[PDB]
């Protein structure tokens, strides 16, 4: 039904509409002709101590399925080690393809705590756990030059936490 | 020659859940946020920025019902609006 | 319903 699926388009009135309003106030994008637009999705749903996340998969299709909509080609990697997450993270940020991209996206669907995300073997007990900060060191102008002043999007499905995220009031 | 570069730059995270709150997923439906996302990202690449579309997925959880759950912008660096410009 |  078309590269974009369900992604309601920009029209080319539209798009001139925005380009001129806010025009040296926008991240500039690459022709479409030649632009490598890459796209990251780790989703663990199997664990070895943990609750399995039944409907992950669901998950991964509608992401998978919105990034190449909206451009992207996507590499989904799934049940990973925290350390095996960091060596995923590093390869992705040597792609080659970055230098002739505009812009990335990268997902991650876990378990998480307070500090961060789940690996595919954390516990109590022997803790398994990617913090947010090294996703933003690894991919920052020092260790990902490619995506230099390139908009990177960072999406994080988890918990933050055990509390239910409410308090009561009186109505 | 060389030049100095800010270390950290246009980036922007989002986040399912507020710090120490838990996140709600369905094993038929999938996880809520993920598909609010999506259905927002549908709705919304075309006329708004990425920033702006983050926050209308905020706005859409403002009313709890029973599994409470409030989307969080963090870590941002973006300097520009990041339009994606979907069919361009 | 569950939670990650």
């Amino acid at each position: 039904s078309g590269s974009e699926g369900n992604v309601k388009l920009c029209s080319l009135e539209e798009a001139q509409r925005i380009w001129k309003q806010k025009s040296a106030e926008i991240y500039p994008i690459m022709d479409k002709s030649s632009r490598t637009r890459l796209a990251l999705i780790i989703c663990n749903e199997e664990f070895d101590s943990i609750p399995r996340r039944t409907g992950a998969e669901v998950d991964i299709t509608g992401m998978t399925m919105l990034l190449q909509n909206l451009g992207y080609s996507v590499d989904v990697k799934k049940n990973l080690t925290a350390s095996d997450m960091t060596t995923e993270l590093e390869a992705f940020a040597h792609r080659p393809e970055h230098k002739t991209s505009d812009s990335t996206f990268l997902v991650f669907m876990s378990h998480g705590i307070r500090e961060g995300i789940c690996g595919k073997k954390h516990s109590e007990q022997v803790p398994d756990i990617l913090q947010l900060n090294a996703i933003f060191n690894m991919l920052n102008t020092k260790n990902c030059p490619s995506l230099k002043d390139k908009p990177k999007v960072i999406i994080i499905q988890a918990c933050r936490g055990d509390s239910p995220g409410v308090v009561w009031f009186k109505d | 020659a060389i030049k100095k570069a800010h270390i950290e730059k246009d980036f922007i995270a989002f986040c399912s859940s507020t710090p120490d709150n838990v996140s709600w997923r369905h094993p038929t439906m999938g996880s809520v946020f993920i598909g609010r996302l999506i259905e927002h990202m549908q709705e919304y690449a075309c006329s708004c920025d990425v920033e702006e579309i983050f926050r209308k997925v905020r706005f859409s959880f403002e009313q709890p019902d029973g599994r409470a759950q409030m989307p969080t912008t963090e870590r941002v660096t973006l300097t520009r609006c990041f339009y994606l410009f979907p069919g361009h | 319903f569950l939670t990650d």
